[PDB]
């Protein structure tokens, strides 16, 4: 049962997983349709409307779950191992989440709370006309930066400047992406 | 094609999708103002603007590919082939306005309407209305047009949506 | 011009714009009460009251600049130039009432109707409908605006009261 | 002049013309306002005061000023000084009808349906005319109307009816 | 003691929107655009005695209206229901009861499961009617609804269905 | 009583005060359920139940003494004098329910609903205490002369202070 | 007279505390209405003819945003202070005082104040954090604090041992 | 017996740490989406009632939960149940509803102190992301994360053993006792 | 005097250690869910007021609490009550509302030093999990944990006696005086 | 610049200075507010809130620095000499720190660590063992004795008995304080 399996997968994803999944889908689901998505099922329904998810096409859902490190869900509900995922996503042209989006997600995955406060302060420095919200996570900050075109595939100067002021492993994730 | 297919399409779309559909066809049906999507699709059919490919274009523009397959038995390959080989029902200007609208959340649209109230009466447009509703009011006032996007660019800049200003500039460069 | 443009205009206007058009012409077609816009435009045409300049004025007052451009190939500047150099079909009083109408949001209009219910029955909507009802009762007129000013102040629309005061000065 | 009749007929809207026909139902029934005014003229019953009373009762004070060059106070003095064309019962019905919104009228028609059936949307004055044709309401027979107004929680209209009753 | 238009009007003015929708749903087998027309039609067909109306008010749980309008208490209605045949079937009561135990998130989950066998603000009662129109649910056809309720982890509601089936 | 004064009052009240006002007037306009406060005050005025004293009573019961002073030009004593020498629009029972509601926080209300829903045959439904009271009234489970169930449940969530308020009301009766 | 653009720049530059302060400071200007946020407030001031350049300059001065005075209105401290010396103030000295007191009270102090005052106020149980300005508004609704009625507030500030804040009140009364 | 009142009283004796433990022991029955808003015991009980895992005639799961978090005071005071009865019931094959694996992880977390928790987090630096090894993470949250990455499971105990052996051998006995029981 | 101001003033003289003691002595009246957020005396007082155990006309429980944590300074300064009055009051049969068992545990905690607390935790290693013997736990927290496991209670003193007898014989004296007084 | 002066003064005061300053301020800053004070600047803020410290009123701060013998800070930051303070504080009624509080502080300055141990031994039956732990200094012990009203302006008997068993100079401090307080 396809719909039931989607429902069960959705029952195992909380608000934080959902925020991550929404960020990783940003290039296919725009902000107006992102806003009312409060549970994973609504995200899945939007993906079904684009035919990016159907009984015969599980690739994007598998890639999403892999990128947020839900290997438990991959094996339990989609009969898929980490190694199959790795070899599939290393085949050129098969990954549907861009390397840039994944890179940003991995940065946000290694920034702690205090490091988030340093990030927010440095970016408020770059944004001297708008007081940022205080509840923002790093993914929200990335979205705000993209809106101002101070962050993008061809613009990592401010990201690098801020990350270098915080931790060298962040600059490493960035440089590996560039390579 | 038939009245049953039109009825299926009309039953399957939600309110936002129907409003977008009415907005996207404002240049096709200009001598009549269709009150709803059923009347719009009927008029487009009568005037020869609703072949299967035309309806597929409309469904493609509202991004309902599930409906493309279920009702018209097509995918993106065939719809893109049709769009390459035929004139488009929906202009690139209309597509651009819908794309901008889909990238704006409720707070951004509210800020935009507030900025546009310096150009129109407070009763023209309610606070909760959509970006496409605002665009319609601006078109009626001749404040936005395919060759007149400077005010829209200024307003998007003022709400710090430089990404959307960039989309507009890319559109202008395409011309 | 021909009646085909009359049909174009009538087809393109929405219900609120049609109601406003009927309101704006209440002093022109004073000896009749047109049931709809077509009849109004037919009556205006017949009386020599629907030249290109007249229709441009009407479309300008209902703020259909898209129709101004598509039907008459005119923009704001041309109609304003025409209005500076020719007599107006629509009086400054009617224009003032419509402008006040379009700067009123729904909550404002509700509060106004509620305040006016002290001056009329429950059975008797837009701001322009209310103005028509007050005119029928001789409670508002081009030279009788105190009640309207009081109601606008009581809903804290001092900007609109000021617009009325500017009109009174212009008279 | 006769042209004033045409002016009045053209200036009234549909509801006002219906009220005007309702208010004149006791005079010896015309299908429209032009015929009604022509009949009044033929009988010598369309003086300035007669027409002013009619325009005052349908609350067209703008027409009072524009056509007859007088105001509300002049007509009220005339009505205090002279016999009325339109009876207090008709005035009472029209005033009640003017203080009822659509929801009130729907509830009243629903309550009346037990007494008059479906009949032939429908205004309060239409309901009153249908009730009159079935002898369910009359100047001296208002208890059913009072009961229905009480049941829709319009006690103010019931006491207006009662003050009318005590004036007679 | 007697049914009248006044009583119907009182009931209709006192019920809120959710209660009116429930009432229309509960009466789908005795069949209307709204509750006043529904009650009027039931009265006309001889299916709205005081006891029938009391049963309806009991099923929408408006015991205040039972007491204030019909001067009956809970025990009187239960006595009437044991002695007389029921206007509203146990299947309809069960559907409304399941609906009241589901929140909006539950209904969204249920709709997601059931769409494969057949619009985001639809209540459970709206979904039931669409399922009835599609021959997917009926008083003697509850297995699909039971399975979907189980699959959204509402075992308590599956048990309500099972107790209904045992009552038959 | 003018429409200008009704409009002033309605625009000045906040959301919680407006909900309280609708609750406190349930016995005056028992037949109808007014959707908002302006319609409620209009209905009261048309029924001859919104004199200056009635409006002052309502503003006093929602504790808007600033509005008493500013709109009606009265102070608390004068409203208290009027209330001591005239019949009240709002019963002591309604005042009591509103007072209990202000003394309960949201956690308290959740606990209370958990205990009371067994007696309500309540569905799976954030509601204020006043919403709960309305639901209980529709079920004939609470009334001016029927407070034992509510008193028991307040006792069972350890609001002995509120149980005592109910007992003092019962003694005044 | 001020553009929506300028109102937007102000509103986007302010933080939560400054926005709440601005709403409180304007309670006498727009007394009859409860604005839900700062943009609505400023548009309401436009409709009432109370948002000239000087009015906005005064509001920005009262929330101490001289950066916004400079960037948005091209004024400095001296220009707004001269304007205030020569023109009636939107914001009374009493409201300035309340905001100044609230700036120096933390949440613990405010919960203590409420505990002391709740019996005077007939207040219920509200398990939600309140700023001092929120409490002032509650007291205003009860006619328990006013420009000419500061004795209760003074005594309760004394009772939580904030003699410094009571002294601000005494300096206000002496200035008046 | 007033069932709802009794559940309410039980809930009043459970604070946020006991609740976190109860939610962890219920992970196999209440999924993460439904766990997230559970902020007091009554919400937990309502979920169990919806699964028919808790009712006046069926107290077994609630008793097992309270037994496994060592709230014997509540068992005796509100459920008239002594430790020995619970041991006898739960040692009967087929009666326990919380898996031995789940219990085993909870008991490990009961034996790990704060400094040992820091060492545990240090051991996982290469397998878990830093934001999930932050100081605002207890051992149960770490276990949930390890399960999400399938480096911990009923049949994958290698990493757990490797990390525990670098801290204390008593942890390894809990693991080894579990393995012998299974 | 003003009741609310007097409670506030009393509260300003109670630091976090006193509050921990007062919350412990109130354990039989304030359950664990409601204990957790109590961070100052005023929140404790609000709990007691909702149960009508503290009101302007009923200061008895407040006085008993302050007496048992040896804040005789606050009793005389803010409540005009001397030690001898409290002794007479609490020796009246039925009058004490804090059980002798709860007071006995509090007094043990007053006699156990920092190093003795570490030794006490060492004594409980087979009965309490290691995380509930962490260095930040005070003795009252340990007692609460023992009570939850029902290895400590009015009629369950064996483990308490064992561990205290390894700590100091004066502790055993406190226990034994309580055990003899309680059978009354 | 007042605030900077306060900052600089606070920067020159160590943890022993701070423990003394908190004890000498006991009658003006209650226990709940004493607990979180870990630097002199926070104590100065509490004094400012009570209007006991401002640019136009330095007298309490001067008296504090004099009594804890930081004459260097007195002269360097407050332009005040030892002799000026002695002259001011020698007339009865000028001191804001009571003679009783000063007397207790001077006892603690005269007691060595070994004598502190003897003091703790002397109090075995009056104070609980936890308040006589190795971490307790004499000032904390005095505070605990005041809480139990076994030490105060009119209760010096236990203080005298304990000091007499330790050193006659301690008893001299007490007796000089008492005789002087009896002069008026």
């Amino acid at each position: 049962d396809f719909s039931r399996n989607l429902y069960d997968i959705g029952e195992q994803l909380d608000s934080e997983d959902l925020a991550s999944l929404k960020f990783l889908s940003l290039d296919y689901i725009p902000q107006r349709k992102q806003e009312p998505i409060k549970d994973a099922l609504m995200l899945f329904q939007r993906l079904q409307e684009k035919r990016m998810l159907e009984e015969s096409n599980l690739s994007f859902l598998k890639e999403l779950l892999f990128r947020i490190n839900r290997l438990d869900l991959l094996i339990t509900y989609l009969n898929t191992r980490k190694e199959e995922m790795e070899r599939e996503l290393q085949t050129p042209g098969r990954a549907q989440i861009s390397a840039y989006r994944v890179m940003l997600y991995q940065i946000s995955e290694e920034v702690s709370r205090s490091e988030l406060r340093s990030f927010k302060g440095g970016l408020q420095e770059e944004i001297s006309k708008c007081k940022l919200d205080d509840d923002m996570n790093l993914l929200d900050i990335f979205i705000e930066m993209e809106k101002r075109v101070i962050l993008g595939e061809g613009k990592l100067d401010i990201l690098k400047r801020v990350c270098a002021q915080i931790n060298k492993s962040l600059l490493k994730i960035i440089n590996d992406y560039e390579e | 094609m038939s009245a049953e297919v039109i009825g299926q399409v009309e039953e399957a779309l939600d309110t936002d999708e129907k409003e977008m559909l009415l907005f996207l066809c404002r240049d096709v049906a200009i001598d009549v103002v269709p009150p709803n999507v059923r009347d719009l699709l009927d008029i487009l059919r009568e005037r020869g603007k609703l072949s299967v490919g035309d309806l597929a274009e409309l469904l493609y523009r509202v991004r309902r590919f599930d409906l493309l397959k279920r009702i018209l038995k097509m995918d993106r390959k065939a719809v893109e082939t049709h769009l390459l080989r035929n004139p488009h029902l929906v202009s690139d200007y209309r597509v651009l306005m819908a794309e901008i609208g889909e990238d704006l959340d409720k707070s951004d649209v509210s800020s935009l309407i507030f900025l546009m109230k310096d150009y129109m009466g407070r009763g023209k447009i309610s606070k909760e209305k959509s970006f496409l509703d605002l665009v319609v009011e601006l078109e009626k006032l001749n404040l936005v047009a395919p060759d007149q996007l400077d005010l829209l660019e200024k307003c998007l800049k003022n709400i710090h949506r430089i990404d959307l200003k960039t989309k507009i500039q890319k559109y202008k460069q395409s011309v």
